[PDB]
C-alpha cells in the first residue's frame, strides 16, 4: 500500500531498503 | 465510514491568518497521504501540493511555496492547511483530497472549506416568504417559495422542512445586487391540494453570521 | 513541468448520443516499469467535490457504471461515455499522476440538449415583512424550460420598467435537463404603493405568443 | 551530456540568505532524485539530505531540520539548496550528487559551490608577475609565475594562457597572511629556448570580487 | 542510525604495493530480501569533487579499473587497491546506502612514498607594479622534491630573517609523487630599498650541502 508515494516509483527516487 | 469532513466556511479580512481543517476518519492514517486543491469562483481545479502522512514532511507547489503551510494532528487524525497573509487571491474554495491506494490518483475528497477575503464585514440575510400562488394555475401544481436578501459573504444553507422535502426544489444562484450584498430565492413546486393542513417551513442557515432562521411559509391570496 | 491540455472547452449533446472528450499531456505519463499509464479522470457534478471515476488511464473505479471509458496511452487520452445520462452534465478533469507538481486540465463541460420546454410562470407579491421595510421586491418565476434563452418583461400600471431587474438561471436539472429562472424587481414601498397593476410578460421559445402573469396590489 | 553544473561561489554576511543552483543535463530528471553534501574546509563528507525530484518531498538529515531547504524546478530541471539565517558554522563547500539507477549510491557529482560566511567584506587580488629572470638551470629549464596577492574570501581560478599551457604548471594553497588576507602563487616550468618570442598570459579570476585579470608575465633577465 | 567508523586515517605506501582499508558499520548492511550489501566507496581526488567507485560493497562502477576491489559483509567491509599508482593518491570514504541517515565515513587518506627527490631552487625579484605599491614580497620556489620536510632560510645582507616568510606547500602530485614549496618574504619598500643581497637558502634531504640562490637588487 503505497499511497504516501505518487507518481512513478523510480529506483534512484526510492533508495535503500526500500 | 471513509470521509473526509472539512471545516466551516470563512470570511476574512486581508493580511489576516486562515486555518482549514480536514478530520479524517474510517483509515490507517498514516499510510495515505494528504493533497490540497484550491478552486477559484467559478474556475478550475488547482494542485496546491501534498503533505506526506507517515513523515510529516510537505510539498507545496511553485505557486504557493512561502504563504502556505500544510500540517497535520495525527493524534486526532486531522490535516490542516494554514495561508498566512490573506490576499483577494486567495478568495476560493479548498479541498483536502486524499492519495489512493495505489498512489495515482485522489480517492476521496472533503466537502470543501469556502474562504472569502474581504475587506467589508459581514451582513446577515434577510427571510422574507414567497407566498403560494394567489392565482389559480390550471393544474394543481402550486409554487410557493423563500426569500434570502441582503447578504454578505457567500455560502448559504437553505433546505425545506429540515431537509424532509427535496424534490421539486429550485435553490436558485445568487445574483449579486447593486448595494454590493447578495440575494436568493427558493422556490418548490407541491400539489395545490396540499396547501393548508401541511406547514412548510424554510430552513437558512448564513454561517459567517451566525444566523439560522426558520420561516412558515403560509398562503395569503 | 506538464501542461494538462483537455479539448473541448464545453460539449452540447442529445441524451443517448456518443460523447468523446481529449485530454493531450506534454510529457509521457506511461513509465515502462509498470507499464501502466499514470492518468486520472475526475467528474465534478455542480456544487460538489470532484468524484473519482479513472484512474491508470483505463481502469474505472469502484462502483462505477460502464458507460465512463477511459483510453489513450502516452500522450493523448480519451475519455468517452456511450450513452450520455440526465445526472452526467458535470464538468470532467484529466490530472497528470505522473511527476511533481501533480497537475490539472482546464476541465470540458458537459451539456444536455433536449427538446423545447415551455415555462410555467409564477408571480410573487412582496411580502409585508419586507413592506414593513423601507424596500418591496417581487419576484417573477420561470419553472422548467428549455432552452436558457428567455425574455422577462416586467410591467407596472402596463409601462415597462428598465432598472430594478435581476435575473438569476439556475443550473441544468440533473433529471429532465431544463431550467429555471427567476426575475426580481425592486422598488421602494412608496413607488410600490403608487402604481396597481404588477405584469410579468415572458418571450421564450416554447410560447407561441408571449405570456403574462399579473397581481394588482390587494387582493 | 550526463552533467550536474552548479551555481558560482558565493560571500554571504551572517544571517543572510544564500541560495545554490543545481542544473542537470543529459538524463530523464525526474527520474533520479538529488542529494546534497556539505564539505567543511579541510574536513569530510556530511550527507544533508536528498529531494525528492518525482514527488516533491524533501528529506533532511536531522542536523538540517529547519534553517535548510531543498527545492525543485523541473522545467529546467535544476535542484536548489538554500540555507536561510547564515552562520560562520554553514563556511563550507556544498555537492549536488543524484541517487544512481539502482538508488544504492550516489552516480554523479557538481562540480561543488564554496560559500563563505564572513562580516568582512570582498578585497580584490592583486596581480603581480614572478620574473621569468636568469635564474634557469641545466639546458632549458626555466620557471616563470604569476602572483596573487592580498585577497579575501576564497577561492580564486588561476590558468596560464587562457588554458593552454597546463603540464608543469603549480598552483599552489593559498597561504594566509598576517593582515587576514589571502596570497597564492602560481608557477610553471617552461623551456629555457622558448622565452621570448611564446607569449605567456596568466588568468586569474576571483567571482565574489568580479575580478578577470590577464598578465603578460615577460622575462626581465 | 548509523555509525561508519572507517580506518586507517592515513596510510603510505610505495607505488605498487597492496593496500587495504577497513569500514565498519554500527549496524548490518545487509538487506536478507534483495541479498546484497548497501555500502558505497567514494574516492576524492584533491580538488574535485567525490568519484564513484564501488556500489553494492563489491560491483565497480563503468570505467573503473580492476585493481579497485571491494569485499566484506553485513558489518565488516574493506577496500582493497591491488597496485597504487601515481594517480591514487586522494580520500576514500565509505557510505551507509541502507538507511536514513545516509551517514559517510571519515575517510582514509592515501599518501605515496617515493625516493628522494632534491628541489630545483628558484629566486624572484620583487615585481616593479608591486614596487609602484608601498610593499614588496621576494618569493623563493622549490620544485619536485621529495620528502615533504625542507628548510628555507632567507638571508637579506646575510642576516636571517625570522618574520616576514610565509611557505606554501603543494599537494602530492598525480605524476611524480613529488612535492612544491613556495616561500615568500615580505617587506615594505623602503626596508628593502636599505639592503642589497636577498638569498635563499635551502636544506633537503637531496641536497649533501645547502643551496642558495640570491639575486643582488637591482642587477
Amino acid at each position: 500500500g503505497a499511497g504516501n508515494q505518487p507518481g512513478a516509483n523510480g529506483a534512484g527516487n526510492q533508495p535503500g531498503a526500500n | 465510514q471513509i470521509q473526509l469532513v472539512q471545516s466551516g466556511p470563512e470570511l476574512k479580512k486581508p493580511g489576516e491568518t486562515v486555518k482549514i481543517s480536514c478530520k479524517a476518519s474510517g483509515y490507517t492514517f498514516t499510510n495515505y497521504g494528504m493533497n490540497w486543491v484550491k478552486q477559484a469562483p467559478g474556475k478550475g481545479l488547482k494542485w496546491m501540493g501534498w503533505i506526506n502522512s507517515n513523515t510529516g514532511e510537505p510539498t507545496y507547489a511553485e505557486e504557493f511555496k512561502g504563504r502556505f503551510a500544510f500540517s497535520l494532528e495525527t493524534s486526532a487524525s486531522t490535516a490542516y492547511l494554514q495561508i498566512n497573509n490573506l490576499k483577494n487571491e486567495d478568495t476560493a474554495t479548498y479541498f483536502c483530497a486524499r492519495w489512493a491506494n495505489c498512489g495515482c490518483a485522489m480517492d476521496y475528497w472533503g466537502q470543501g472549506t469556502t474562504v472569502t477575503v474581504s475587506s467589508a464585514s459581514t451582513k446577515g440575510p434577510s427571510v422574507f416568504p414567497l407566498a403560494p400562488s394567489s392565482k389559480s394555475t390550471s393544474g394543481g401544481t402550486a409554487a410557493l417559495g423563500c426569500l434570502v436578501k441582503d447578504y454578505f459573504p457567500e455560502p448559504v444553507t437553505v433546505s425545506w422542512n429540515s431537509g424532509a422535502l427535496t424534490s421539486g426544489v429550485h435553490t436558485f444562484p445568487a445574483v449579486l445586487q447593486s448595494s454590493g450584498l447578495y440575494s436568493l430565492s427558493s422556490v418548490v413546486t407541491v400539489p395545490s391540494s396540499s396547501l393548508g393542513t401541511q406547514t412548510y417551513i424554510c430552513n437558512v442557515n448564513h454561517k459567517p453570521s451566525n444566523t439560522k432562521v426558520d420561516k412558515k411559509v403560509e398562503p395569503k391570496s | 513541468d506538464i501542461v494538462m491540455t483537455q479539448s473541448p472547452s464545453s460539449l452540447t449533446v442529445t441524451a443517448g448520443e456518443k460523447v468523446s472528450m481529449s485530454c493531450k499531456s506534454s510529457q509521457s505519463l506511461f513509465t515502462s516499469g509498470k507499464q501502466k499509464n499514470y492518468l486520472t479522470w475526475y467528474q465534478q457534478k455542480p456544487g460538489q467535490p470532484p468524484k473519482l471515476l479513472i484512474y491508470w488511464a483505463s481502469t474505472r473505479n469502484s462502483g462505477l457504471p460502464d458507460r465512463f471509458t477511459g483510453s489513450g496511452s502516452g500522450t493523448d487520452f480519451t475519455l468517452t461515455i456511450s450513452s450520455v445520462q440526465a445526472e452526467d452534465l458535470a464538468v470532467y478533469y484529466c490530472q497528470n499522476d505522473y511527476s511533481y507538481p501533480f497537475t490539472f486540465g482546464s476541465g470540458t463541460k458537459l451539456e444536455i440538449k433536449r427538446t423545447v420546454a415551455a415555462p410555467s410562470v409564477f408571480i410573487f407579491p412582496p411580502s409585508d415583512e419586507q413592506l414593513k421595510s423601507g424596500t418591496a421586491s417581487v419576484v417573477c418565476l420561470l419553472n422548467n424550460f428549455y432552452p436558457r434563452e428567455a425574455k422577462v418583461q416586467w410591467k407596472v400600471d402596463n409601462a415597462l420598467q428598465s432598472g430594478n431587474s435581476q435575473e438569476s438561471v439556475t443550473e441544468q436539472d440533473s433529471k429532465d435537463s431544463t431550467y429555471s429562472l427567476s426575475s426580481t424587481l425592486t422598488l421602494s414601498k412608496a413607488d410600490y404603493e403608487k402604481h396597481k397593476v404588477y405584469a410579468c410578460e415572458v418571450t421564450h421559445q416554447g410560447l407561441s405568443s408571449p405570456v403574462t402573469k399579473s397581481f394588482n396590489r390587494g387582493e
